[PDB]
């Protein structure tokens, strides 16, 4: 029941995804290397994974049918927003229950809870997103909801400093009933179940988790001495 | 603040 649009949008957001996300992780050697032992080590290497993960966010959201007509300023108010939370949502590919970690390929490379606490948060402010990660785990997206939650995520019209509303509303209402047509025509029961606003909630979940984490990371690169190990890119596009 | 960066990756 799929139409021809909706399933082109499918198509455009899956090769989309797979050129903008690599399951190989082969880049990440390019990072600075991760330290687990100034006592945040981790903090050089999770800010070239972060900033790596922003570059790879924006590639993906050009590729938004319709997002790159858009003007350049709500592009930039949308991509600033959505930034973390796309990365969060995108993580969720490497995220293993097995272990409450991610998982990207090596032991070098596969980051648990004191990682993150070696990059300047709070055991509290990690958990809740560690949950987050399970739940949305749990839904076991086929790869075409991933990707069009990822989309989704990103033309959302509510986003403070947003000019043309009505636009970026078109886009997501066209890419939300691509979603809620796709899991009625494709995705079988009981997964099925409720799946559209089991998704939409997480969302919903994705702008607590943005407040808490922004707060954050106001907090780390106000001293010098943390801004410093950032990138130029995580500090243009998170603020500086 | 201006976003040259990101503005470049949208190109
Ligand atoms: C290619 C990918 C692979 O699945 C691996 C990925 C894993 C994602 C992870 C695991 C490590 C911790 C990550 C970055 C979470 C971070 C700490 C949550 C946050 C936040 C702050 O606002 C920004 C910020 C604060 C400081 C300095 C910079 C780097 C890092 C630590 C994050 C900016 C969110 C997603 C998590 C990212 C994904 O893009």
């Amino acid at each position: 029941k799929l139409s021809e649009e909706q399933q082109h949008i499918i198509a455009i957001l899956l090769d989309a995804h797979h050129k903008t996300y690599d399951p190989t992780y082969a880049d990440f050697r390019d990072f600075r290397p991760p330290v687990r032992m100034s006592p945040l080590s981790m903090l050089p290497h999770l800010a070239d994974l972060v900033s790596y993960s922003i570059q790879k966010v924006i590639g993906f959201a050009k590729m938004i049918p319709g997002f790159r007509d858009l003007t350049s300023d709500d592009q930039i108010v949308l991509l600033k927003s959505s930034a973390i939370e796309v990365i969060m949502l995108r993580s969720n590919q490497s995220f293993t229950m097995d272990d409450m970690s991610w998982d990207c390929g090596s032991q070098d490379y596969k980051y648990d809870v004191t990682d993150v606490s070696k990059a300047g948060h709070t055991l509290e402010l990690i958990e809740p997103l560690i949950k987050f990660q399970v739940g949305l785990k749990k839904l076991n997206l086929h790869e075409e909801e991933h990707v069009l939650l990822m989309a989704i995520c990103i033309v959302s019209p509510d986003r403070p400093g947003v000019q043309d509303a009505k636009l970026v509303e078109a886009i997501q209402d066209r890419l939300s009933n691509t979603l809620q047509t796709y899991i009625r025509c494709r995705h079988p029961p009981p997964g099925s179940h409720q799946l559209y606003a089991k998704m939409i909630q997480k969302l919903a979940d994705l702008r607590s988790l943005n407040e808490e984490h922004s707060k954050q990371y106001r907090s780390l690169s106000f001293q010098p001495e943390n801004s410093m190990k950032l990138t130029p890119l995580v500090l243009e596009v998170f603020g500086n | 603040k201006n976003h040259p960066m990101l503005m470049n990756l949208l190109k």
